[PDB]
């Protein structure tokens, strides 16, 4: 199970 | 005191502060910044932003 980074604030 | 985090999964970075991390690395005096899900740290040298759920926090 690979984690999906959390988008950025941009 | 500081805090520090163990890389946990490998992370390329996608925008120029963010680290490149690596399965092993130790992200040193890491701090909560204004952004949500993400943490800053210092790295080889280097600051800069990782995602929170690729690392685990060395209690």
């Amino acid at each position: 199970n690979l984690p999906t980074a959390p988008p950025r604030r941009r | 005191s500081m805090v520090d985090y163990i890389v946990e999964y490998d992370y390329d970075a996608v925008h120029d502060d963010e680290l490149t991390i690596r399965v092993g690395e130790i992200i040193r005096n890491v701090k909560k910044l204004q952004e949500e899900g993400w943490l800053e740290g210092e790295l080889n040298g280097r600051r800069g932003m990782f995602p929170d759920n690729f690392v685990k926090e060395i209690k």
